[PDB]
């Protein structure tokens, strides 16, 4: 029942030139308020540009210097200079470096030692030294290591055992053992199991059902029952469905129309819902969702890594899906 | 003011953040840092580095303060956290800090923490951060699963928004009946409770999801007892009644199909096929899922027909 109603005058064509302009100009208030996530913001902007064939409009040399300055003595990478290292921003940094074929700008051996150090006895990962445990971090750890060619650095069976202990009655996955299923965590856990070659442990028909039931009459996807749709679920939900070989279980035309309706025709960018304020986060996940759905003006995107497939082909890191 | 005090807030944030980082680099782990961060974290609780600062400050002060001074600091921190949660109840950073804090206390008051969770869950029964925090508290206080099961019942019965409650039951029930797939008497009682819910509100998708699980949690069909056989047949007729009252209700159509599968796939093959047609008309966005399900069932029926002597 909770849903949006799309206005008859919502955008209905893809505005690639406006979105590239929006990102290329971005950060030239919520920007200073968001310095605490700056590394991820940069990853969103760069990746959406590259999917649109416009990466060259961004400042490579400036970003490489910034990344090097955000690596701490422990090997971990922070969101911004002087902030504390975290697995979230270490992943964003490695994703950025992979896009730029510049991994050796940072100390890879220390990144690896940082990731290794955060794994717990039960196979879980903490986000940083303060000990928060989330399957988001199991994904961050294995994705970082896969991009670096160092997955063998962690205890992979124990990591699998922990993720699997987070599987629920409905076929999904939550934060931690006992936590309710949520699309964000499902994306993280299916991506993890792709990376570690364990997709046969997923109940693809049951989870695929739960995921396709995220699609509301508006065409948008929510992240769990009885919530409002948000265009970023075009990523979390669709990528998971693609990992598990069930992307055809949603109505692609309806979802495409919802995603287009979230564009701001005057500023460029995508918002969480039609008519809302845009941001670079929803711009990436809108465009990436469209790419999953097969939009010809956008490069094919990796459902596991949320980076152009051509980049992953380059590093030879392409997990088999269902 | 709107687009003026905008810049006032930003400059205050910029300036305070500024000061926190200077003090930190200076090694000044003091109450001034707690004052500065309280200013920032209430508005932006996802600024993790500043929660980290507060922990560093508290850790340092613990070493250099009387037990009574340390106790006062802890109580002020609990109050700060509670004020932050009121403003933003879905911040990972805030809930984490509370857990970090409670985990380190000499004599934590876990019953007060469970009551905090009840209050938050009255305001948003789907707040998964609060449900996870409750599970943490319950484990620390060794609260028994049966009491947590009593809690979920009250929640499911007093109003809807129940997916988080049903989820929690699916985790608690196997703990009361722990095995290296529920006992039949438990399953029968759960089927009764969920049938109650979805007939009481046929639009309650949470009860249908949980019921699908129940229908797989048990016997095997050639293994149906006469009581379970009878109960599943009763559910089937009750769903047909509902379908009459709510002919746009797709959950009840799906559930009819699943019940027939649970009862006897081959005997109900014709009706199952009829129901797929009806369900696809009613829930067109799921047509591809429904066709794959039907294909899976038809293949299973082939395997069953071939098993014939
Ligand atoms: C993209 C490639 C890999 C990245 C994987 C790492 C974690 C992914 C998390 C999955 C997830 O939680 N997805 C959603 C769920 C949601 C959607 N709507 C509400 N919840 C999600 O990402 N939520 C956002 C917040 C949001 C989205 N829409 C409205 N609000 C979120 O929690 N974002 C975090 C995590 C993140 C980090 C890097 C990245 O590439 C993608 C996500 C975030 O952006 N940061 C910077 C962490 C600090 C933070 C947390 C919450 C809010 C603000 N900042
Ligand atoms: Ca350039
Ligand atoms: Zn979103």
């Amino acid at each position: 029942q909770k849903d949006v109603t799309i206005k008859s005058d919502a955008p209905d064509t893809l505005l690639l030139e406006k979105h590239a302009d929006y990102i290329a100009s971005y950060g030239s208030y919520e920007y200073c308020m968001s310095e605490y996530l700056r590394m991820s913001g940069v990853y969103w902007g760069l990746t959406v540009m590259d999917l649109m064939g416009q990466l060259h409009r961004m400042n490579k040399e400036e970003i490489l210097v910034f990344i090097k300055s955000c690596q701490h003595e422990c090997g971990g990478v922070s969101a911004s200079i002087g902030h504390d290292p975290h697995l979230l921003y270490t992943l964003s940094a490695v994703q950025i470096l992979t896009l730029y074929d510049s991994i050796h700008v940072i100390n890879v051996d220390k990144v690896v030692a940082y990731v290794q150090s955060l794994q717990k006895e039960d196979g879980s990962f903490a986000g940083d030294i303060w000990g928060e445990i989330d399957t988001r971090f199991s994904f961050c750890a294995v994705a970082t290591l896969a991009l670096l060619g160092k997955l063998d650095a962690i205890n992979v069976e124990k990591a699998i055992e922990f993720v699997l202990s987070c599987m629920n009655f409905d076929g999904g996955f939550g934060c931690r053992p006992g936590s309710e299923s949520h699309a964000g965590q499902i994306y993280c856990c299916t991506g993890f199991l792709a990376i570690t070659s364990q997709l046969h442990q997923v109940n693809s028909d049951l989870l695929g059902w739960w995921l396709c039931e995220r699609q509301l009459p508006s065409g948008g996807l929510n992240g769990r029952p009885e919530k409002l749709p948000d265009v970023c679920y075009s990523w979390w939900v669709l990528a998971s469905l693609k990992i598990i070989g069930r992307l055809h279980w949603i109505d692609r035309e309806k979802l495409r129309s919802f995603i287009l309706a979230c564009q701001d025709e005057e500023t460029g960018g995508f918002a969480d819902r039609p008519g809302d304020m845009v941001d670079p986060f929803h711009t990436l996940f809108g465009i990436a969702g469209l790419s999953l759905l097969g939009e010809e003006q956008i490069k094919p995107v990796s459902p596991v890594f949320c980076m152009p497939e051509e980049v992953l082909q380059r590093v030879n890191v392409q997990p088999e899906l269902v | 003011a709107k687009r003026l005090e905008r810049e006032q807030k930003l400059k205050l944030y910029q300036s305070a953040t500024q000061a926190v980082f200077q003090k930190r680099q200076a090694g000044e782990l003091d109450e001034s840092v707690l004052e500065l961060t309280s200013q920032i974290l209430g508005a932006n609780p996802d600024f993790a580095t500043l929660w980290n600062c507060r922990r560093e400050v508290l850790q340092h002060l613990e070493t250099e303060k009387s037990p009574e001074e340390s106790a006062a600091l802890v109580k002020a921190e609990l109050g700060f956290l509670e004020s932050c949660l009121r403003v933003n109840p879905k911040s990972y950073g805030t809930w984490h800090h509370r857990c970090w804090l409670l985990s380190r206390l000499p004599e934590p008051n876990w019953a007060r923490e469970l009551e905090l969770c009840a209050r938050f869950l009255e305001a948003d029964e789907r707040n998964f951060h609060c449900w996870d925090y409750r599970r943490f508290v319950a484990a620390q206080a060794a609260v028994a699963p049966a009491e947590e099961l009593a809690f979920t019942d009250s929640l499911i019965t007093r109003n809807f928004s129940n997916y988080s409650s049903w989820h929690y039951r699916s985790c608690l029930l196997p703990q009361l009946h722990p095995q290296p797939r529920l006992p039949e008497n438990v399953l029968l009682k759960e089927l009764e409770l969920v049938q109650n819910a979805f007939f009481t509100d046929p639009n309650d998708q949470s009860a249908w999801f949980y019921h699908r699980w129940l229908l797989g949690a048990g016997s095997g069909r050639c293994e149906l007892s006469v009581e379970k056989s009878t109960v599943l047949q009763s559910e089937l007729e009750s769903c047909k009644e509902l379908q009459e009252l709510e002919p746009e209700n797709k959950w009840c159509l799906l559930t009819i199909i699943l019940l027939m599968r649970a009862l006897d796939p081959l005997l109900y093959e014709k009706e199952t096929l009829q129901y797929f047609s009806t369900l696809k008309a009613v829930d067109p966005m799921r047509a591809a899922y429904l066709d794959d399900l039907r294909s899976k069932f038809l293949l299973e029926n082939s395997v069953l027909k071939m098993e014939y002597a």
